[PDB]
């Protein structure tokens, strides 16, 4: 078929099935980011009870719902494809998974870009970095708190065991 | 969901709004295919039960319609199909092609000429979603049909419109006696005989051509394949296609049927198609139930199997004579499949090994062989001696049973041996036997007046063959007669008898 | 409502209402559908799609399609006009004699008679087979559960049955060829109108046919059962009429149902039975019974799934039977006409009250005879036999005896055997084996058994043997 | 709106209802449907309410408003169904209109305590000679009936029931058994000639017959034993002793997996669902032999099984078996023979029967049970062709077919006949007959000796020389 954008962050299905779509398709004409950005205004257009209240939940069983909410809320400015992906998401119920989706996404211009060393000693602080071990070190300036929560206490655990380990 | 949609070209797109596409309703994107079940996206307005065909020349069947794709069953391989592949509908059903200028044919199912002339297509087509014939328009079987197989016209005398089983195990003359027959349909077919205007069709399920190769060979060499389909689904095949075969041969049987005619179809064999198909459905994931069987297996067949009939009137009388094939492993009738056959079916012809080394090929379970029709299924000729026959032979065979401790315990029965035995010896038959029906009860009539009780059991076969040049010489009269009579008349039994003792005493000395 | 058809998985039809639904089991119309092909929503499959089975074919439809709810489920002609017609399912005349033009339709979910409802009480009928008699005597309302082959002559058996008792017994008839053989309908029915039990000279007859035959979609095979049913409720309670409801083949009905259920994408249990398999027969076999206003007696063909009985199916069937004959395929085999199993060709409701109290005992040392006879047969199978004592091989003489003597000779496949029926009295038959009990036929051997009518016969088979 | 305790019907199965909302309702609810229907929020999925539909629709239709009831299940339960039939819900289909029990208590309540309970040593009677006998049996105590079908089977409850009628009409207190026949998917046909039946033998006043025909919806036809169950503690407790007639078990399991695995909630062992066991065990543990607390009271189980083909290795009979504390099991060979009882006897079985029975009975029993099994045994010696005598005679003193229960010392006599070889010196077939005359003898007179003898508890030496001298005298003199 048309040959897929898979550029990870993505998850790769599971909205990353999603995603990839708007992998391709934000992507291509490089509304990349406009959109990633078109959802994270939205996601709160729907946090509100538009959310539970009928949002997500259907009591009038979906099915009308879904036609009501393809046009009484997709009814906006967020649609080049935005709304539509929505309007498609919708009858297939993704809705609820959107956080996800968007999370998906939005780990992409936001956080494709990101950072990730988890050894034991780290926990990343997973700044925004397209490259590695430097800014790993302004962490030491950075440096100044926490209960070693993004990177580790290496107390209890590395060295505590320790002697437990030898007996 | 089905991560299958949330492919990025299919949902990259419906999200942009920049969808529209193959038809996905017409035509198909295929989802997947695996499986032989090419998950085609879209079809939508699809016809139901539609043959579609596949970008691969590969025709397909729209089996389920599901909202997002169909389960299209697949008629070819997978290896010549892939991922997307855009199915187009062919807007149609099945149909195969139907009429006549098949009789002389062996075709693949899909109605081409595997032969080698290639198609010579049947103008029309006739859908093999086509079902049964209702009650009404049916009107009974009693338009014989005689195989040339004594014991078999005798016994379990064939009617038409019918659908006896023929069951028997791994090659044991099965179809040696399928071939003794067709042969002998032959002249009928050189007969004019528009009652017995019996187009065969042999249905070849799952065998292998070279099984099929001889076979057809003789069927050419019986010449008997210019009344012939062959419709041929070999072992190389999808499974699909075997399973379709029997369908595709009963549109094409109840034409005649329908145009009066008489067409005869050998399904041989379901066994190996219910196989398919259960695997098919299972493969599908489709049920199982009982011996992994989908339980609509009968539904399969039972509907299949109603297709064939004896028509009534408007039908031009004409007759779909169903000869199914099973072919047994032990005798394993509680065999799922087996026990559904023989409800449905309307007699069964049971074969046996050991009469088989008895050199007894045919090798037939007489008291299991039963026509549940019967005398419906007969002609007076053979009825006015098969019928002591039978009985005598009932006996013969009771008393088989009985024979052991001395068998010389009454005469009768030492008798009803011996004679049996010596209607034993007539009722083994020769491979490539086809017979005429005047000489069978010739030859029946020999032995139940026991004039070859008279006679030991080795000259019995060799009176037979005698006999019949015999008779053929000079008593071709006297055929002609029964053939005439339509049975044996007394007169004709008179000269016959006449003819038995002298010939006999001929034979004998 | 008009739905869509959404999908067509089969002839599960999905179909997603869109006026509302109705409830289940409501009837529907696909429309755009070329005959009346009724859907019967068999369940919400929520989200106002019912899953709905289609009884017709779904071959060339166009999915997507509209169904328009009946907006009730399936009705169907009621009325006597439907005796002598062959119905299907749908009501609609496959007698083919035109209309049957009724007054009354019926939904053909048919009720049970609480229990204040019903006659609380049972009879004796009788069938004049001596084996029938003697072992499972009769009764009215009585579902009797006949197991065997058809065309052995079980099939056959049944209507003789039928036709010594329809035509006696007034009380109407209905008779059930579910997935019925088309053939088998149509020979039988020259011989009906022929009959005279099928009168077409007068629509009605005393019987009503109602054929579903086995190329009918499973469907509408399994619901052609529930059709027939709600038929002969019509007779008894609104025609008085005692129906005699010949099933054939509950099992087959049943196929259709676990078929079904399969694909109803339930859990259709084990051995793919259906979950339902039960309250299926349950709701049904309570539309049956000796009510106050009648009996629909049933004389149910259950043909025995891969002629296994342990099976769960006979299992349910079991719970609903008044009397059982359960043929012997080794009886049948042994050239037995009855087919008979000298075990479970039953009646509970034999009791030395039922039938006479000798009628009974005579019966229980009969029973006994058997049952102690197969005692024997094992040993004698292994070991030759003769030394086991003579009482017994006169017991199991007797037996054998008693065997050939509850073959019965049946005029109606005299055709075939040649051999006269015989419809036996009552005392011929008690007496028949009293005598035998007697040991009278001294001398007298097996085979001056072998299908004769009251005893006497046999006694003098035997010197015609001689 | 409550989808909180209010569904609205979100697809029904046909009978499970998957129900959008009703949250807030507690596990297990009773609730109530839009077609007026009885649920049980069973299954608290965590977005909608496995209902299991008390009830049958077409009525439904999607949408339907599921109202809790907001209550788990009580029965009523009470002491006034006796001559009653009723349905589960404590209707009563008896169409005597509706019942008298009126407490209500929760069929979910469980097995007494060990000293709540209290051992069995309460006999526990049925006017066949054989059970009681060959069965040494107290009350509390489960004992399987299997077999297949009523071959008697049925017959043989009430054969007990009614013999029950002598105690509960008598004023046998202790003997004041409230029957309790849950009837369970068995033809209304079979029920009311049975009800009818004991109602002819009028067992039925004293008796419950809770019936779910064959016809009625699984969970209900599920329910009624528990219901069955709620109500016959409610004499339990209370004092009194209660038989609960399980009737039968195999169609509630199966009624039961249905039910499962409608809820999709898996099968397990030849389909059947894991709990099954488990199911009765929860059941019939609830059932007791009480403490004094309960008035010492007792609940009696019968549970019955039909077996299919006798086939009790099978999971769920297997599981039965391993619970009951015992069995009666029926074989046919005998029962066809015409032989009532058609027992096997072997396997039948009470694990230590004798610990709640009388004396009496005992006396001549033990000893005679034990020579019927060298009788029975040997598949010409004196001895042997003898007990082959005896045992014969036995037979038919055991045999009292179908319709034939007793006053137990009616039995004891009999049998001590038996056991003291009077019978051995009489044709087998005249045993029958002289014990028919024989017993209307002792009636007549020695209803005096009988009397005492159910007086003493036992069998009196004394009562013995008085009865030897009767017996033969009787014997002797109808001895032809």
């Amino acid at each position: 078929f048309a040959k897929l954008v898979r550029p990870p962050v993505q998850i790769y299905g599971i909205e990353g099935r999603y995603a990839t779509a708007l992998y391709s398709a934000a992507s291509k004409q490089n509304k990349l980011e406009q959109v990633e950005k078109e959802l994270l205004r939205v996601g709160q257009i729907l946090k509100e009870p538009k959310m539970a209240a009928s949002l997500l939940n259907p009591y009038v069983k979906r099915s009308v719902k879904v036609k009501s909410l393809s046009d009484m809320t997709a009814k906006e400015k967020f649609s080049p494809l935005t709304s539509n992906l929505i309007n498609l998401l919708a009858e297939n119920g993704r809705l609820t998974n959107t956080p996800a989706v968007i999370s998906a996404f939005s780990t992409m211009m936001s956080v494709h870009r990101g950072e990730v060393p988890c050894t034991v000693t780290t926990a990343s602080a997973l700044d925004e970095t397209t490259l590695t071990e430097l800014k790993t070190v302004l962490k030491s300036f950075l440096s100044k708190g926490q209960v070693l929560k993004l990177e580790v206490k290496i107390d209890p655990s590395i060295m505590g065991g320790m002697i437990v380990r030898i007996g | 969901k089905t991560g299958t949609a949330e492919v990025s070209s299919i949902l990259e797109e419906r999200i942009l709004g920049a969808d529209t596409s193959v038809d996905l309703e017409e035509t198909g994107r295929v989802l997947s295919i695996g499986d032989g079940i090419a998950r085609v996206h879209g079809l939508r307005n699809v016809q139901a039960e539609e043959m579609v065909e596949f970008s691969s020349g590969l025709k397909g069947m729209s089996l389920n319609l599901e909202p997002d794709n169909v389960g299209v069953v697949v008629f070819g391989n997978d290896k010549l199909i892939k991922e997307g592949d855009i199915v187009k509908r062919t807007g149609a059903i099945v149909d195969v092609p139907v009429g006549e200028e098949l009789l002389g044919r062996v075709v693949d199912a899909l109605g081409n000429a595997i032969d080698g002339k290639g198609p010579i297509g049947s103008k029309a087509r006739r859908r093999v979603g086509l079902k049964a014939p209702g009650i009404i328009p049916r009107i009974s079987v009693r338009e014989p049909m005689q195989t040339g197989i004594k014991a078999v016209d005798s016994l379990v005398p064939i009617g038409r419109g019918q659908r006896e089983l023929i069951i028997g195990d791994r090659q044991t003359g099965k179809t040696s006696i399928a071939i003794d027959t067709i042969i002998n349909q032959k002249r009928f077919n050189d007969g004019t005989d528009e009652k017995k205007k019996l187009y065969c069709i042999y249905v070849a399920i799952g065998q292998k051509r070279s099984t099929v190769a001889q076979l057809v060979k003789r069927l050419t060499d019986a010449d008997a394949m210019k009344y012939t389909i062959v419709v041929s689904a070999t072992a190389s095949d999808a499974a699909p296609l075997q399973y379709l075969a029997p369908y595709s041969g009963c549109s094409m049987g109840e034409y005649f049927r329908d145009n009066g005619k008489h067409a005869l179809i050998i399904y041989d064999d379901l066994s190996k198609q219910a196989v398919a198909y259960r695997q098919m459905s299972l493969l599908l994931r489709r049920p199982p139930g009982r011996e992994a069987y989908p339980g609509d297996v009968f539904y399969l067949h039972s509907r299949l199997l109603e297709r064939a009939a004896k028509m009534n009137d408007a039908f031009g009388g004409g007759s779909l004579t169903a000869l199914p094939v099973i072919e047994t492993q032990a005798g394993d009738v509680s065999a799922y499949i087996p026990t559904n056959v023989i409800s449905i079916t309307d007699g069964q012809i049971f074969l046996e090994t050991e009469l088989f080394y008895k050199g007894i090929r045919p090798a037939i379970n007489v008291g299991l062989s039963v026509s549940r029709v019967g005398s419906a299924a007969q002609t007076r000729a053979m009825k006015q001696v098969a019928g002591t026959m039978k009985l005598e032979l009932a006996q013969y065979r009771e008393v088989a049973a009985f024979a052991q401790f001395g068998s010389d315990l009454d005469a009768a029965t030492q008798q009803l041996l011996s004679r049996g035995v010596r209607l034993t010896e007539l009722l083994k038959q020769g491979q490539y036997s086809p017979m005429a029906i005047e000489e069978q009860v010739a030859v029946i009539y020999a032995g139940v007046r026991g004039y070859l009780d008279k006679l030991e059991p080795s000259k019995i076969t060799k009176f037979e063959n005698a006999f019949l040049s015999h008779v053929i010489s000079q008593h071709q009269a006297l055929l002609g007669k029964i053939r005439t009579d339509g049975k044996i008349s007394e007169e004709s039994d008179a000269k016959l008898k006449e003819i038995v003792t002298n010939f006999l005493a001929g034979f004998e000395a | 409502t008009t739905g869509r058809i959404v999908a067509v998985i089969g002839a599960v039809v999905d179909v997603q209402f869109d006026e509302g639904l109705p409830p289940i089991l409501n009837a529907l119309e696909v429309q755009g559908r070329e005959t009346r092909l009724v859907l019967e929503v068999a369940q919400h499959l929520g989200e106002s799609t019912v899953r709905t089975i289609a009884m017709d074919g779904t071959e060339g439809l166009v999915r997507g399609q509209k169904v328009l709810d009946s907006g009730a489920p399936i009705r169907i002609p009621v009325g006597p006009e439907t005796l002598g017609r062959i119905m299907n399912v749908i009501g609609e005349p496959i007698d083919e004699r035109g209309p049957i033009k009724t007054k009354q339709f019926a939904a053909i979910h048919a009720e049970a008679p609480e229990f204040v409802e019903m006659s609380v009480e049972q009879e004796i009928l009788v069938t004049g087979i001596k084996v029938v008699d003697l072992l499972a005597p009769y009764a009215k309302g009585g579902k009797i559960g006949l197991f065997g082959g058809a065309g052995v002559g079980k099939t056959v058996l049944i209507m003789e049955l039928i036709n010594n008792v329809a035509k006696a017994h007034g009380g109407y008839s209905v008779f059930a060829g579910v997935g019925e053989r088309t053939r088998e309908g149509n020979d039988l029915y020259h011989e009906m109108i022929e009959s005279g039990v099928i009168n077409l000279k007068d629509a009605t007859s005393k019987v009503a046919l109602v054929y579903g035959q086995m190329n009918e979609p499973p469907g509408a095979r399994a619901r052609v059962a529930l059709t027939g049913l709600t038929v002969a409720e019509y007779f008894r309670d609104q025609e008085g009429q005692d129906v005699l409801l010949f099933i054939d083949n509950i099992f087959r009905f049943t196929q259709a149902g676990s078929e079904v259920s399969a694909l109803l994408g339930r859990i259709p249990s084990a051995v793919g039975y259906q979950p339902t398999l039960a309250t299926d027969m349950g709701t049904m076999q309570e539309r049956i019974t000796t009510t106050k206003k009648g009996s629909i007696t049933s004389v149910q063909a259950i043909y025995v799934p891969a002629d296994d009985l342990t099976d769960p199916a006979p299992a349910t069937t079991f719970a609903h039977l008044d009397a059982t004959t359960v043929l012997s395929r080794a009886i049948a085999e042994l050239g037995i006409y009855p087919a008979v199993d000298p075990l479970d060709s039953t009646s509970r409701i034999m009791d030395p009250n039922i039938v006479g109290s000798e009628h009974y005992d005579v019966a229980r040392g009969v029973q006994k005879i058997l049952q102690d006879y197969k005692s024997l047969q094992d040993i004698i199978a292994i070991l030759g036999m003769d030394e086991l004592s003579e009482e017994d091989k006169l017991t199991v003489s007797r037996a054998r005896k008693i065997q050939r003597f509850l073959s019965q000779p049946f005029q109606v496949a005299e055709v075939f055997t040649g051999h006269l029926g015989k419809l036996v009295p009552l005392k011929e038959t008690i007496k028949g084996f009293q005598q035998i009990l007697a040991g009278e036929y001294d001398h007298l051997p097996e085979q001056a058994f072998y299908m004769v009518g009251p005893i006497e016969e046999a006694v003098a088979k035997a010197d015609k043997l001689a």
